[PDB]
């Protein structure tokens, strides 16, 4: 859905494709999850 | 709902573990056979009187590259890009399945690849003499000992290298069962490690079909009572093995790949294998509304007696 | 001290990247730009 809505904002881009970056290359972009949470984990 | 579900099994460890290297010809070649033997005694009586040396120079090995089409035919919204990516994944899976098969390169040329004089003289003017380029597979380059026409024979061990006696391709012999169960012996991979150490491969990776991991899993246990797990108030039941060390001190990391033939196991190594490519995947169309892909690729192997293969069956 | 193997790997990576970039950019931009230029002079409607 996060990719569908984006690739449908236009009809040119496809975020889930390979622009040419090698997977082992350190600069290879990867999806990370950032979160802000109010909770007593303690 | 505005999405689709796709399993997309895309392990592909081998392709990322072997890298790649571009070439400038549909047929590449390297040359490496071995070092000279030991000959044992080399005493002398103060005189050479040689015979022009016993160099016996290296042998020249080559391989061929094949073609993959995976045509696209249009007669989800824009289904074009979807089917294109799907076919791309499918061709990648097909490559991973082929490069690990037992194919053997077959073409009109066997050892005189050049034949610049002839080179199929009856080709121009009619252009319909098209033969089928078939590349060399994994089991073919790993010091094989035969081939059933176009496939490597899975019941014949390989020859020995003159440098040091080593048989890097052997027919497994599970001496534990009376030839009923199709599984690795407890000491059949260690024999491969011994042979590789004698030949000096330095491999440290082993690909395996999930239809055989149960063997290594149970290997950590036994019935005689000399090997058993323990759990000291532990809320875990780890049942897995991902590392082996033969008595020779050679480590070996295990990895699983579903695209291998069930009746075989492979001993890979990063640098010893390289993926040669000539034509990159291009989205295009034929001559003067379809789409298509065309990927020219070939397989290269540094030295046959480096990597190892082992067939699983019962002798008969 | 640049190795030739490094340069070959770089050539391969760059070739595949250019292939992907072309395969994308073509249908992303040029397929529309050609017909837009044709409409510029009114040559597309036959």
């Amino acid at each position: 859905q996060s990719t569908v809505a984006w690739s449908r904002t236009d009809w040119r881009q496809d975020i889930d494709a390979d622009i040419g970056t090698d997977t082992e290359d350190i600069a290879s972009m990867v999806w990370v999850y950032e979160h802000y949470i109010r909770t007593g984990v303690l | 709902a505005n999405w689709i579900s796709v399993l997309s099994p895309q392990d592909t460890p081998f392709v990322s573990m072997t890298g790649k290297e571009s070439i400038n010809q549909t047929i590449f070649s390297w040359q490496t056979d071995a070092l000279a033997s030991v000959d044992g005694n080399n005493a002398h009586v103060e005189g050479s009187r040689a015979e022009d040396g016993e160099m016996k120079p290296t042998v020249i090995k080559s391989n061929v590259t094949q073609i993959l089409r995976k045509v696209v035919r249009v007669s989800r919204g824009r289904e074009l890009m979807y089917q294109l990516e799907k076919k791309g994944k499918e061709i990648k899976r097909d490559l991973e399945k082929i490069l690990l098969s037992g194919q053997a390169r077959t073409d009109v040329l066997a050892d005189q690849y050049l034949t610049n004089s002839a080179a199929d003289p009856a080709v121009a003017g009619l252009n319909d003499t098209h033969a089928a380029r078939k590349t060399g597979a994994f089991q073919f380059l790993c010091a094989h000992g035969g081939l059933a026409g176009g496939v490597v024979d899975k019941t014949k061990n390989g020859p020995a290298d003159p440098d040091t006696g080593a048989v890097t391709v052997k027919v497994a012999q599970n001496a534990s069962n009376p030839t009923t169960n199709i599984g690795f012996d407890e000491a059949d991979i260690f024999d491969m490690t011994l042979q590789l150490y004698t030949a000096g491969s330095e491999a440290d990776i082993i690909m395996i079909n999930p239809a055989h991991a149960k063997i290594f899993a149970g290997l950590q246990e036994n019935t005689q009572g000399s090997r058993k797990r323990i759990f000291e108030n532990t809320k875990q039941f780890i049942y897995e093995v991902n590392s082996i060390t033969d008595p020779l001190g050679q480590s070996y990391k295990i990895i699983v790949n579903r695209w291998m033939p069930t009746d075989a196991v492979y001993f890979f190594r990063s640098a010893d294998w390289t993926q040669m490519v000539l034509r990159a995947p291009k989205r295009t169309e034929l001559a003067k509304e379809k789409w298509m892909i065309e990927m020219e690729v070939g397989l290269r192997h540094r030295n046959p007696y480096a990597s190892g293969v082992l067939f699983t069956a019962a002798g008969k | 001290k640049y190795s030739e193997e490094v340069l070959d790997e770089l050539r391969v990576d760059l070739q595949r990247r250019f292939n992907y970039a072309q395969g994308y950019v073509d249908m992303a931009v040029k397929g529309y730009a050609r017909e837009a230029w044709e409409y510029f002079y009114g040559n597309l409607p036959a």
